[PDB]
């Protein structure tokens, strides 16, 4: 339907708009303008369709839906329509994020199921899934994420290295940072952090172009602290961003693509907006 | 067959025009070539000469611009004997497209019989058929079907 939808995204071009409902489709319609027409409906969850996200240009636009099932099911313009090219199922119930990641760490995916998992998902020729699996939390993990430390991707002065960060929200109220080693093909528990007594829902990575990193851990506490990284291997600090608890029931936490501000997206369906002012504090914004 | 410093490829093109445009000769000659057809297609083999091959092809290319079924059914059936048979499923497949004249019963029926002898290949370059320069999958052909 569209009488619930629970994600929606676009792609870099502006073409496809999906849109992902709860009864099991991926409606995709057409970007024209703020005018939408739909072209398609995939139907194969047995799950509600949890969310949706898209891939950069680069490797192709890839659309990987997920839902409550064990099920990632990516799909892929093809054969006039919208066609699978891979699948991806080594959970078994409750797949609730799926990322894709930028190409100065491959063609990566980056899975989050409810059952104290996350693979990444590396990607080859034939467009075959290779889930590397890790156990994190316990309870579950809601999301995913990771960057350098020493350097950075490869460019004119940011090195190349072999390294890859990780925020994982969990449902055992923690929210802890893995690191990756691709010199030793380890995936080292560096820190925990703990902000929440309730379920961290959403992390994310802010794609500031600041050295400073902050992390946006939303909870059903009503609060959000904001985990602030001095450097790409600096400490963390818990931090307040509203100094009291929001009205906003908080799901999501999402940074702009330009700019450093900061939207929850509220049950209310207002989104609050948050970010630092002349002072050097997270003061209101909307 | 026994030509080619006996007969001239042109001196046989007109022959070969003569008699299937006169209706008295055109159905008993042109069976009878294709019955011979069957007799080394069962081989792996052809009964004829390249020349021959060409001058039918072109004669009937002809005769589809007159419309009608049954003049993509002798090039199929020459196609199919004679080892074209990646263009034999074109032919069907033509027919389809070119005609609107088909309901849409008849559309799906049509569809059916490229699909399967796609499929029976057991060469992986015969699963798909050429339409201009893009390449048209099963895959493709089934949506037409649904569609059609």
């Amino acid at each position: 339907h569209n009488e619930l939808i629970h994600d929606a995204v676009l792609d870099y071009y502006g073409k496809r708009l999906a849109t992902c409902s709860s009864d099991k489709t991926i409606k995709i319609f057409e970007v024209e303008g703020e005018t939408h027409k739909l072209i398609d409906t995939l139907t194969g969850h047995e799950g509600p369709v949890w969310r949706v996200d898209w891939a950069h240009p680069k490797f192709g636009t890839i659309l990987a839906s997920c839902s409550y099932d064990g099920k990632v099911l990516i799909w892929k313009e093809e054969n006039g329509r919208w066609s699978q090219i891979a699948v991806h199922a080594v959970h078994s119930a409750s797949v609730n994020s799926v990322q894709w990641a930028p190409h100065e760490y491959g063609p990566l995916l980056l899975v989050a199921s409810s059952d104290g998992k996350v693979s990444v998902v590396e990607f080859k020729e034939n467009g075959t899934t290779s889930p590397i699996i890790i156990d994190a939390h316990a309870i579950g993990v809601n999301s995913a994420s990771w960057a350098p430390a020493t350097i950075e991707e490869d460019g004119e002065h940011n090195g190349t290295k072999e390294s890859r960060k990780f925020v994982t929200g969990g449902a055992d109220n923690l929210v802890k940072i893995w690191k990756y080693n691709s010199d030793a093909q380890t995936y080292v528990l560096e820190s925990t952090l703990e902000g929440h007594s309730d379920w961290v829902r959403d992390v994310a990575w802010s794609p500031t172009v600041l050295l400073r990193s902050y992390l946006a851990s939303v909870s059903q506490d009503r609060t959000c602290i904001i985990w602030t990284q001095d450097n790409e291997q600096g400490p963390w600090k818990k931090t307040l961003l509203k100094e009291e608890k929001f009205p906003d029931v908080l799901w999501r936490a999402s940074w702009s693509l330009s700019g450093n501000v900061l939207a929850l997206s509220g049950g209310d369906n207002k989104v609050t907006l948050w970010k630092e002012n002349l002072e050097g504090k997270w003061e209101p914004a909307g | 067959r026994l030509g080619h410093e006996c007969l001239s490829d042109t001196v046989r093109t007109n022959f070969l025009q003569l008699l299937l445009q006169e209706d008295i000769y055109s159905r008993d000659f042109f069976s009878t070539l294709l019955r011979l057809c069957n007799a080394h297609s069962d081989n792996g083999e052809l009964y004829l000469r390249t020349v021959d091959i060409k001058i039918v092809d072109s004669i009937l290319s002809q005769n589809l611009r007159s419309g009608d079924w049954e003049c993509f059914k002798k090039l199929y059936c020459f196609r199919m004997l004679n080892k074209s048979e990646r263009a034999a499923a074109e032919v069907l497949y033509q027919y389809i497209l070119m005609q609107a004249d088909l309901d849409v019963i008849r559309k799906r029926k049509c569809y059916l019989m490229v699909i399967n002898v796609l499929s029976s290949f057991d060469s992986a370059y015969d699963q798909w058929i050429l339409n201009g320069s893009k390449v048209v999958t099963l895959t493709d052909l089934r949506d037409e079907l649904r569609g059609l």
